[PDB]
RNA sequence: CUCUGGCAUGUUGGAACAAUGUAGGUAAGGGAAGUCGGCAAGCCGGAUCCGUAACUUCGGGAUAAGGAUUGGCUCUAAGGG
RNA sequence: UACCUGGUUGAUCCUGCCAGUAGCAUAUGCUUGUCUCAAAGAUUAAGCCAUGCAUGUCUAAGUACGCACGGCCGGUACAGUGAAACUGCGAAUGGCUCAUUAAAUCAGUUAUGGUUCCUUUGGUCGCUCGCCACUUGGAUAACUGUGGUAAUUCUAGAGCUAAUACAUGCCGACGGGCGCUGACCCCCUUCGCGGGGGGGAUGCGUGCAUUUAUCAGUGGUGACUCUAGAUAACCUCGGGCCGAUCGCACGCCCCCCGUGGCGGCGACGACCCAUUCGAACGUCUGCCCUAUCAACUUUCGAUGGUAGUCGCCGUGCCUACCAUGGUGACCACGGGUGACGGGGAAUCAGGGUUCGAUUCCGGAGAGGGAGCCUGAGAAACGGCUACCACAUCCAAGGAAGGCAGCA
RNA sequence: GAAGCGUUUACUUUGAAAAAAUUAGAGUGUUCAAAGCAGGCCCGAGCCGCCUGGAUACCGCAGCUAGGAAUAAUGGAAUAGGA
RNA sequence: CGUCGCUACUACCGAUUGGAUGGUUUAGUGAGGCCCUCGGAUCGGCCCCGCCGGGGUGCCCUGGCGGAGCGCUG
């Protein structure tokens, strides 16, 4: 190509967008923001296919324009911005609050949360740095970068951010048996406790998680994202506790499910 | 064929002109278009000449120095009226500009002014 | 245009590579700055992404370092005396990144005496009188003088050094790129560096 | 012969010899510093880089170059280049039809610092990725261990 | 072309500048249509850098064929005792 | 479903092929009642194209003196709707085709500590001591008017008028601080000298971004010649930032007063950093047939070193000087391909054999080449210039072309 | 809990990351199926609404990680320049 | 089984320095773009400063025609 692509393929589009294969050809292409499109959700799917307020594209567009959509303390009239990880999602004239956070399947599900749990936000640290005049600057696993933190967070930690004010309200340190989230790959969207941090110079560092069932798993540092002071998670966790079950015990779930409810 | 200054020879030339030139409006940005173009010396192969009065002379010339065509419109910034005007400063700015009255046989009359910028 | 393109050379086995695709504006090159010596004339490239590159076809005045001293100063470039790639580039007095250039050094001299109180560059003295007589004395005070005796027993200048000032010429080497940045930032050659130059420039003519 | 057989002058950058060697310091001999880096990964600098005399640019220890990458090792193969020498990497490549292997080889071209002044031909040369130094040059030899040697006869 | 050395234009001079000749040149456009026949004339030509076919007794063909450059001036490198 | 049958003989066992047999995938023939999906000018010609359409765009929030409408409410800069036009943005996405292309493309993997990046999001925008600021300058559109031309989305002259177009350019913070330079003055061991410290008048630089040189070592790497500090300076007139912009409700202060000062919500804007979308060149491994292709590359860069040029950046990318290197029977080089690569398709014991022009990813191209303007992004072709091949109109003076987009 | 391996590899097992679509395959009466990713519970009419799914497997070779050390290759001390 | 004779088809050799159509190139000419060095058809500004003028009081605040400063410069 010659440029930028601005097309996205009902194809192409992410798995856990969970987008059929009839209704077009065009996925909604979300516009550049704090997170990166594999991993984000546009408002367009959020108010269609998760929440059905929607029926078209036309008709999340004048719900938008309207602004009672407030995402991360902010109106957002965009179409297609890109939500993201554990981003408050407040509807203010339906009183309902959504933090986005994926499922035990690595999709992000709809996390219903009370008004006042809303007013604070967690946040990955990414990079730290010094700017001019020796002022130290700190990004987020968002674009949100502040400036004058507390010099005890390092990298890859997690900061307890407020909303409409910016500022960090306390931070997580990581650390050995640290509750967790993982963030990307197979192990996506599993709640677990760090058990052991290998490093590779040169190369991506690689950790192990113990989950509450005792299964260990491992992941790369770069899908880590400790929610939890040790063993207490910091937010309201979903439904399914990020715990991962095979495909054995989901079955007997729905039996269990059907045969009560039958 | 339109003549272009500066060309310097009687007859037609091809140039590549490019924006704001003369004798060529880009259609898009940064289009540049090769354009025929006539020399600045006149001769007998020529359509037309404009030609421009620099001063008077004795008397006045029929249908031309007579029934003076005023121009369209007045000033609009609020500076230029006051070069024109000799305005000096907060002499009730607003007013001094010109209105322009509007006379149309299936309306009312009625004059209209102008938004002064600046 | 002019290619920077890697494709169009041969393979390191030596076989013909076979375009996949015709020239890009991204593989492009622009011709040669071809710097002189002369009135500044620095014209304006618009390169990749909206930026600008600062070409420099003429320049008089550089800004050029001591190093020893931790001196800069903006000096006036007379010629060019030696060219480690081609020896043509002296000989067209072409200004580059590492060629070795002939500084003025007046500025030098009045920050040394400004700074060291100590004459350099002098042949004899009494010479420049409305303004010496009044550097050297000052008619200072006890601790201004006690404070000029402290920079003296440091103050000293090498033998090839010192005799460059009494020909007025420095002999320093460029850093900057001109044709890049437009501008012709060098610093004062000392030491080991000036003797490896001093004896390049007597063997091309001495 | 010295580091000065060019028509150029050889220096670190980030070294500055005339630091002022005035009547308080003895000149001579000031020895001038020599830059050095470690270059991570584990590997160990030589002594030869640490404090010999030559300059490359290109050295990953005394030079301006980061490695970052892969790293992988092969056999020493020619040294009739300057700074520079070839490397044969031997490997198996599998072919699934008939369940067996198939001998294969690539030969890299390898910049060699002259901190190894003791490398012969056959020698294991592990080298690590760095940015592009020639044509067809792209991996800087680290570690040089002997073949089998040691002792000559 | 000139110096040393030699000579007086080859057994006569003067004046003119017709034809025809002998010897030497040039010729627009065409280019062997001339002629028994390209006879005669014309083209090419030295040196440097390329590049050279069929065939062959493998030695040759071969300066094959074909192409580029060549002045003056000011320099710069390399080749020694 | 891990399968065979006919045919050499007078007859028999074999070798062995021919024929039969089943699928799918192109065409074709005959026939065809219902209904749900659904390929479709790839194969030959990436051959040639009439006509029509396929890229345009205004919110309260850049610029309205069109009467083109219209509230007039009537003595006022602009009610409001607004064509046109300037401005900003888009037009580099999408769509089509598969000609080229054989370590090339492409796939997996990894790097940019070797770069650029419109936009989005978050930082930053009194950090600089330095007679308009209660707002500076000129033109140009649209518009009126005069035409030329056979013709075109061609335009000239004349007369106005604006900016978030194009330029110019302050106040303010702002009181100072810091580092050099230091008139002198004061306390001093005092003593006939040195003195150890203070103040300090006067001048010079002070911020971010750039280009150098030097010093030390707040955070970060596996590893910086990292980030951040300190010093000396530079800071390019086709020249960096340090808001001369636009709407919404309208309010507070009134000592001084009384006519000013304060005020919220936005939008637009930016030098730079981060982020996002990327892009680009790289690391390792992997490609079909061919030796009636065995030696290639190196004058004309072939392999490497040094110093430069150029490029957004690393690199023979290019130049100069050097060294004679580099690749090959583990198939180099060359040639062919009815070769775009891959995900995948057909067949289906297992192993394999064919096929992938074709909806998803990547690449390439726009009749064949070549060169450029604008822009963050194009070597763009529903952009321009030139040549070649075709081809349209003409009053023969010129002018206009690119369906491998949908039809 | 920090450091190295008292060889280096091939090999085998595990884990990471490996686009979707296609394939296999979980659930789902499309009126059955090819398909599709939907759908199901009650309504006595206030149900001023409740429960789900949109799995999983395979992804060759090459690259990364952690266990094993049987087969296979490769070395250590012979002028001792050995531990 | 082969020559010979007749008839068809398929290739092969072959004078013709045969012919045709593609591809890659040497050399020569070389459009056009871009860059550099010039160039300056024009277009402004200051110096306006021959004058009427003049105000803090011939010492011009200037309202404008006008020569043009026969220059400095964009
Ligand atoms: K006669
Ligand atoms: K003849
Ligand atoms: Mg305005
Ligand atoms: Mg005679
Ligand atoms: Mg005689
Ligand atoms: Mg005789
Ligand atoms: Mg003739
Ligand atoms: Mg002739
Ligand atoms: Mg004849
Ligand atoms: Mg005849
Ligand atoms: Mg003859
Ligand atoms: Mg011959
Ligand atoms: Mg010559
Ligand atoms: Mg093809
Ligand atoms: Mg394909
Ligand atoms: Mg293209
Ligand atoms: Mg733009
Ligand atoms: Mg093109």
């Amino acid at each position: 190509a010659r440029g930028p692509k601005k097309h996205l393929k009902r194809v192409a589009a992410p798995k856990h967008w969970m987008l059929d294969k009839l209704t077009g050809v065009f996925a909604p292409r979300p516009s550049t923001g704090p997170h990166k499109l594999r991993e984000c959700l546009p408002l367009i799917i959020f108010l269609r296919n998760r929440l059905k307020y929607a029926l078209t594209g036309d008709e999340v567009k004048k719900i938008c324009m309207q602004r009672f959509i407030k995402i991360d303390g902010k109106v957002r009239t965009d179409i297609t911005y890109p939500a993201g990880f554990m981003d408050v999602i407040s509807i203010d004239k339906t009183g309902e609050n959504f933090r986005l956070i994926y499922d035990t399947k690595g999709r992000f599900a709809v996390h219903r949360i009370t008004p006042e749990e809303a007013k604070y936000k967690l946040c990955k640290v990414r990079k730290i740095f010094v700017g001019t005049k020796g002022i130290p600057h700190l990004v987020t696993h968002d674009a949100r970068t502040i400036r004058y933190p507390d010099p005890l967070i390092k990298v890859n930690d997690t900061i307890q951010i407020d909303l409409e004010t910016g500022k960090i309200t306390d931070f997580i340190k990581f650390d050995t048996g640290n509750l967790c989230m993982v963030t990307g790959g197979a192990n996506l969207g599993r709640i677990g406790v760090i058990t052991n941090r290998e490093r590779h110079p040169g190369s991506f560092d690689v950790v192990h998680v113990k989950d509450a069932n005792g299964n260990s798993f491992a992941t790369r540092l770069s899908n880590i994202f400790v929610i939890g002071k040790g063993n207490k998670p910091w937010i309201s966790l979903p439904r399914g506790k990020g715990i991962r079950l095979t495909i054995a015990e989901e079955r007997d779930k729905r039996l269990a499910a059907k045969q009560s409810s039958g | 064929f339109p003549m272009k200054q500066g060309v310097l020879t009687h007859g037609r030339v091809r140039l590549l002109l490019s924006k704001g030139h003369s004798c060529y409006r880009p259609r898009r940005t940064g289009e540049r278009k090769r354009k025929s173009v006539r020399g600045c010396i006149v001769d007998a192969n020529l359509s037309v000449l404009n030609l421009v009065i620099v001063k008077k002379g004795e008397k006045d010339i029929p249908g031309l120095t007579d029934t003076t065509v005023p121009r369209r419109l007045g000033p609009k910034r609020a500076s230029r009226i006051r070069k024109l005007f000799n305005l000096s400063k907060e002499d009730d700015v607003r007013q001094y500009v010109v209105r322009k009255p509007l006379n149309k046989e299936g309306k009312k009359p009625r004059t209209k002014a102008p938004k002064i910028q600046r | 245009g002019i290619s920077r393109d890697n494709w169009h050379k041969r393979r390191k086995t030596g076989g013909k590579r076979k375009p996949y695709h015709k020239k890009r504006k991204y593989e492009l090159g622009r011709p040669a700055a071809n710097t002189k010596i002369g009135p500044r004339r620095i014209h304006t490239v618009r390169v990749r992404g909206g930026n600008k590159k600062y070409r420099a076809l003429r320049l008089d005045v550089g800004n050029f370092s001591w190093g020893s001293e931790c001196c800069t100063r903006k000096t006036r470039i007379i010629d060019v005396v030696y060219n480690a790639s081609n020896n043509e580039l002296v000989r067209t007095k072409t200004l580059v990144k590492n060629c070795i250039v002939l500084i003025d050094s007046t500025p030098y001299r009045q920050w040394y005496e400004s700074h060291y109180a100590l004459p350099l560059g002098r042949k004899k003295g009494a010479k420049l009188t409305p303004e010496e007589e009044e550097i050297l004395n000052k008619k200072r005070s006890k601790k201004i003088q006690k404070k000029y005796d402290e920079r003296k027993k440091n103050a000293k200048i090498s033998s090839l050094l010192e005799e460059q000032f009494q020909q007025g010429k420095l002999l320093a080497c460029i850093a900057s790129r001109p044709g890049q940045c437009g501008r012709a930032d060098g610093y004062v050659l000392e030491g080991k560096e000036l003797e490896f130059y001093l004896r390049k420039i007597k063997a091309r003519k001495g | 012969a010295d580091i000065q057989t060019e028509r150029a002058y050889q220096k670190q950058p980030t070294i500055f010899q005339n630091k002022k060697r005035v009547l308080l310091g003895e000149t001579g001999k000031e020895k001038l510093p020599r830059y050095y880096k470690n270059i991570g990964l584990g590997f160990k600098t030589p002594k030869e880089a640490i404090e010999g005399t030559y300059i490359d640019k290109k050295c990953p220890f005394t030079g301006n170059v980061s490695i970052r990458g892969r790293i992988l090792s092969g056999v020493v193969t020619k040294m009739k280049m300057q700074r520079t020498i070839v490397i044969r990497r031997d490997y198996l490549h599998y072919i699934r039809k008939y369940n067996r292997f198939e001998k294969r080889h690539k030969n890299m071209s390898v910049h060699l610092s002259p901190c190894f002044r003791d490398v012969q031909i056959g020698d294991i040369v592990t080298v690590g990725e760095c940015r592009p130094l020639s044509k067809t040059v792209r991996f800087n030899v680290l570690k040089v261990t002997k073949a089998a040697g040691t002792k000559k006869q």
